[PDB]
């Protein structure tokens, strides 16, 4: 494990714990579901939980997302396309930086413009300065 | 449904902890 993964799974729970209380719950769950355009039902999100709460105290601690995030990435095309289309709102192929400053905003992160160039820059492969859905793919992969 | 999650939790973390550690 190096000091770049644990940055990154970092940022990636505190998503996720928009309260801050190291917990993730149903509510938060739903909450970042929803704000990406998706309508999970309380069933679902439960199960959710239950597939990775490994001390069955109905909460999703750190090593418990950390399980749910592997799992999920051992785990598709549909998927991706469907979180493609959650960037590209406008449709036409190219994720711009402002899609991607908007998706941001959507979610509470409070970055930057100059961030968000960077992270443009950081997945951009062609160097266009935009991300395609191939370099979507070789993101998520 | 799993989507949002594969991407929340796979390439979108990555970008955005790589640009905050600059800093
Ligand atoms: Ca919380
Ligand atoms: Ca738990
Ligand atoms: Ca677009
Ligand atoms: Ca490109």
């Amino acid at each position: 494990l190096t000091e770049e993964q644990i940055a990154e799974f970092k940022e990636a729970f505190s998503l996720f714990d928009k309260d801050g209380d190291g917990t993730i719950t149903t509510k938060e769950l739903g909450t970042v579901m929803r704000s990406l355009g998706q309508n999970p039902t309380e069933a679902e999100l439960q199960d959710m939980i239950n597939e990775v709460d490994a001390d069955g105290n109905g909460t999703i601690d750190f090593p418990e997302f950390l399980t749910m995030m592997a799992r999920k990435m051992k785990d598709s095309e549909e998927e991706i396309r469907e979180a493609f289309r959650v960037f590209d709102k406008d449709g036409n192929g190219y994720i711009s930086a402002a899609e991607l400053r908007h998706v941001m905003t959507n979610l509470g992160e409070k970055l930057t413009d100059e961030e968000v160039d960077e992270m443009i820059r950081e997945a951009d492969i062609d160097g266009d300065g935009q991300v395609n859905y191939e370099e979507f793919v070789q993101m998520m992969t | 449904i799993g989507a949002v999650l594969k991407v929340l939790t796979t390439g979108l973390p990555a970008l955005i902890s790589w640009i905050k550690r600059k800093r």
